[PDB]
């Protein structure tokens, strides 16, 4: 019934960095509890009524609040913290969760390595036509992709993957697939995927002709 | 006259409303505390039990709770109902003070309870009046001594009767009102505070039941129980003559 | 070492039921309250209800009332969830964890896939188009997860991104990129290695240059 | 009257024992046994909960009793106010009326200090307008009475008779509006049997004010004009219990 | 296969005081409470107090309040209990015994002994005086208890009693009867093996008619 | 504070009998328990919660009772059977205890085998003098014995022991030691021990001459 906001729900900290994540309840609870997540496995406690750290934890992790609203904090940023923290709580039945706060590596910003592919022969024969682009290690994370065909923009039948943040130069990436039927495909001439990121004003094309 | 009725109204009125601005402004922000405190020997026990759920702990609290409301004590002799107790709650009703601490339970308790009260407060009344002569004649009459001297010393006998008055009240207020504050207070272990609220709550016949004194006996102090008994008559009376006395300053004003 | 064995992924139809499990070891079993959780892909944690292993009391989050039966076998110390009428919803994963408070000890987790879906191999398509070039593998089409995508048998490790898998109508499709120095290619062949264990399918793919 | 006193005092005396014994005939049997069931409940806790040791579990529940004591409530973790104006209003109604519920507790020594002064001037003060609304009650019953009087003598029933007929239907009609009408009103009102709303009437306009059973205190309710209302009706009530006591008395005199 | 294993017996002086343990294993320590009991020679069973070893809660019978402290270690799962002032009434059996309502496994026991005796090896004296006969072993003025008492190196079981010791100004005295059918003795010898453990002393004495 | 009661203290019961105890409280009491107690080792829960049997133990034993008024039966007497049993409470704080009761096999009735032993000249060389006296494998238990020096009693430097029932024939012995000075033993020169038993109403009496 409790209600935990955590925002926002995604943050970015340079090693060394001083981070701090808010959880704000609905209603007062006499105690938060949080948990720290890394991709692939279960949460683990962290820290629990409010201030008291778990058995693992470094002590660079602190927890702190009352009432309405707590906050979990790193005094210094390092590499090994890149993880989701969940607060919950459980001064009424029953327990609740706040739905994370995503905390990623900061870097220096890339652009996106794009490349665009064509429907293999393969796959034309089977009747499908799926247009593949590839936006290969940039950051930060917030990208746009526009898909054109003959120059007009189509947005259906289009879908899109992110990977996580890469654990050594800590890119992301991300492919755009658009997915057509054969005829649709061959009516059409030249295909053209756009991106938009931060690292220019103008978006980076790559185009392909059918011939 | 009915046009000052209507004026006495308006003010009595007055004097609620300014009433409740102040209780509501001395209270609500404690409204909450015995909430708070419950939760936190909840969760405070459930830190130390482990085997224990929150939803678990709920209904032990649920079940306690019913059986506290039909009179059940914490133990760690305290019948309620007993000859004694039982004795004393009678008191409570045809006194009016009715302070409640202990409920009825039974529509039978009910029922009796109406009779009991309808036949008992009216012929207590009279014992009261009574009393308030008799205890009252007993005050004048050593005052009455005192009163030889005010006016040998040429005081004005209007004024001797005044300070009479003021000596028949202050005298009383000594025996019924300080008195007792300061026994309660080492009895009890309330404070001076808490002593005199109870006190007057009392004796106003207000008996909230927050407080209450003589419900049960104490051991290695036998003559507490009857006195209070003793003093509550007595109390009574002497509240009633003042309020009388009062009454009847007030209606001829 | 306190610890919470799950047991392994479950996949069933849309309607069926499904009991899994949770096997203690370096406590006493029935001295803690056991809770279970639920976590649909990478989304808040939501508390299902819990058990007590001493006294089999149980109470259910409301949400999960009708859904989710809990039990316990105190001889083998193990807990059990079973969810009823599974619907496509239910996909996710699920923990057991300990804790009447907070949870200090969670298991591994366990996936619960629900789907209608058939056992289906992948359709495996090449993708083919500076010093450096990007190639890439288009996987489609199957059921279920997981598919392994390795490059010239693994001897191509560097590179390589995967991507995320994503449902299109009841199946699966993923591609992988792998970045090369143009002067590997095409002078040296460059194969995807596609592997679907659930269909015993393996699948090696050649990139060739558009003609 | 020495002697009368002496003989009233024993009978007071009498009626109290033999209430004594009759409430504890009716009551103790339910507390008895709503001692055992406390009992059972932790014989049970402690068979579920090996982590517990009986006499940590006794400190557990004199903490809640404590907290519950203290008005918290078992069902919930933690909207509606005890002490919002309408409620306050209600509390200082009854102090000055001396009937003194006491449901919701002063947890303030600025609350039990204010309390006892705002009674020493507002039960005097009520008394007034007490007396005051029993004459001008009695006063309009009385008039009112006249008219179909006038049809008793002309139908040639003697003069003595038909002032006791008219006193049945005084009282009657009285009891009909003040005691009748309000049980009924309560009964559907609070989800009170009748037998209960009579009760809780008649301790009521008896100022005895036990606290058991409140109207309006109830916190579903969406009730506001309800309570202070219910004191309009307190108000006529007390006076007509009071004006017509008096009359009786002076009657008897 | 719950278990409480307590320390061994142990004997002091009068005014000390003394320290005894409970380990438990075949469950979880933390669970459940423990309890302590004494029991003076052979009679009644008197509950001492509780610890609860998971939040360190403890009550104590009034008769023992000042005289007995409960204790717990929670990591080797063990329970203690001190004795404090010790006079000879203290000198009992006590137990370590678990539960919150029923007291559902308990300890072996540990033996207390409060004396001012030293250790001291008994002397042996032989009993000498039908188709049965009947001899015996005193073994007289030892400290502490206890002794064992075998016949021909344990050839001679049956027909053995030992009866138990008592005190006899501030040391132990028993006897061990043995009977035998009087064709054996003497014809053959009969010897009674004695050995008193804490003074390191095993004696024989053969027993020869009068 | 509550007191329990088990009266008699003792009692006796032939193998297939029907024994009962019984423990009245002082107040009453929603539970009792009971424990087996064989002498050398720690009381064993027998019965718990008035009625229920402890995994250890045989049909024959059932418990009863309620109030202020509990019982423990055994249906038909066995030889294993003999012991202490104790109630025990704890429907109030603190827990208490009977006194036991002492349950004992009975038997045929055996009259004493006595035997008489005068101090050995080892012992009379150190100052020393002890007179031994055996009564050997008698039932019942109750008995009596009296020294006598020189035709005259003497009742002061005996000390007496009785062993526990027999676990093979059931029955029991006693010694007794006189112990004087060997001053006192020379002075004298016929020293009688003199039993009496219920198997006969005459004494058995065994004695010697120091001669
Ligand atoms: C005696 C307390 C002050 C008010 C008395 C009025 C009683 C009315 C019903 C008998
Ligand atoms: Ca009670
Ligand atoms: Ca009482
Ligand atoms: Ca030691
Ligand atoms: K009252
Ligand atoms: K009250
Ligand atoms: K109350
Ligand atoms: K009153
Ligand atoms: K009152």
């Amino acid at each position: 019934q409790i209600v935990l906001t955590q925002s926002p729900a995604i943050m970015s900290a340079s090693p060394g960095e001083k981070v701090t994540m808010t959880c704000s309840a609905s209603s007062s609870v006499s105690y938060m509890h949080w948990y720290q997540q890394k991709s692939g496995t279960s949460p683990k406690r962290w820290i629990y009524d409010t201030s008291k750290l778990a058995s693992g934890v470094p002590a660079r992790f602190s927890g702190s609040g009352s009432g309405t609203s707590y906050s979990l904090t790193i005094s210094s940023m390092e590499a090994e913290d890149a993880a989701t923290y969940y607060c919950q709580q459980w001064s009424n039945s029953p327990p609740t969760f706040g739905a994370g706060a995503k905390l990623e590596l900061k870097r220096a910003d890339a652009a996106p390595t794009v490349s665009i592919f064509p429907p293999s022969s393969e796959q034309l024969t089977s009747g499908g036509a799926s247009v593949v682009c590839f936006l290969n290690n940039f950051y930060p994370k917030d990208i746009n992709v526009k898909w054109k065909i003959d120059g007009s923009e189509r947005q259906n039948g289009v879908l899109n993957s992110w990977t996580d943040q890469d654990s050594k130069d800590s890119t992301y990436s991300m492919s755009s697939t658009l997915t057509l039927t054969k005829d649709e495909y061959e009516r059409h001439n030249s295909y053209t995927c756009e991106a938009t990121h931060k690292t220019s004003t103008s978006p980076i094309v790559k185009s392909f002709n059918r011939n | 006259r009915s046009t000052t009725l209507l004026a006495l109204l308006a003010l009595v009125l007055l004097y609620l409303v300014s009433g409740a601005l102040v209780f509501r402004a001395l209270e609500q922000p404690h409204e909450q505390q015995a909430q708070r405190e419950l939760g936190e020997v909840r969760e405070k026990f459930l830190r130390a039990h482990p085997c224990v759920s929150d939803q678990e702990l709920g209904l032990l609290i649920k079940e306690v709770a019913d059986a506290l409301g039909g009179g059940a004590d914490p133990e760690t002799s305290h019948s309620a109902w007993d000859l004694g107790s039982a004795f004393f709650f009678s008191g409570t009703i045809i006194t009016t003070i009715g302070y409640g601490n202990v409920a009825l339970r039974t529509d039978a308790g009910r029922l009796f309870c109406i009779f009991y009260a309808l036949v008992g407060i009216p012929l207590f009344g009279i014992l009261l009046a009574g009393v308030g002569d008799r205890l009252g004649s007993s005050l004048r009459h050593g005052i009455g001594h005192i009163e030889a001297i005010f006016l040998k010393w040429h005081v004005p006998p209007e004024l001797v009767r005044v300070l009479s008055a003021m000596l028949f009240l202050l005298i009383g207020c000594l025996l019924f009102v300080l008195t007792p504050t300061f026994v309660f207070c080492y009895m009890e272990d309330w404070s001076k505070l808490e002593a005199i609220y109870f006190v007057i709550v009392t004796l106003t016949t207000v008996g909230f039941g927050d407080y209450v004194a003589g419900a049960d006996p104490r051991q290695d102090s036998p003559a507490y129980q009857p006195l209070v008994w003793f003093w509550i008559l007595l109390g009574l009376a002497y509240f009633a003559s003042v309020l009388t006395t009062i009454g009847n300053w007030l209606r001829v004003v | 070492e306190v610890q919470l064995q799950q047991s392994g992924p479950e996949l069933v139809k849309p309607g069926a039921s499904m009991k899994t499990s949770c096997k203690v070891s370096g406590y006493s079993f029935t001295g803690y309250i056991m809770n279970w959780v639920k976590q649909r892909h990478g989304k808040n944690l939501e508390w299902i209800g819990l058990i007590n292993p001493n006294t089999g009391y149980t109470t259910y989050n409301q949400k999960f009332k009708g859904k989710a039966t809990l039990t316990v076998d105190k001889s083998s110390s193990t807990a059990y969830m079973e969810l009823l009428s599974l619907t496509s919803e239910d996909s996710a994963i699920y923990y057991c964890t300990r804790g009447n408070y907070v949870f200090d000890y969670w298991g591994q987790g366990t996936t619960l896939t629900v789907s209608s879906a058939k056992t289906t191999p992948p359709s495996v398509y090449p993708l083919a188009p500076n010093s450096m070039v990007t190639l890439g593998c288009l996987v489609k089409g199957y059921f279920p997860e997981p598919v392994t995508v390795t490059w010239n048998s693994g001897s191509l490790s560097s590179g390589v991104h995967t991507f995320p898998a994503v449902l299109q109508s009841d199946l699966y499709t993923l591609s992988s990129s792998v970045t090369v120095p143009s002067s590997s290619w095409p002078s040296e062949t460059v194969t995807c290695n596609v592997a679907h264990p659930a269909s015993s399918t393996k699948v090696d793919k050649k990139i060739v240059p558009r003609d």
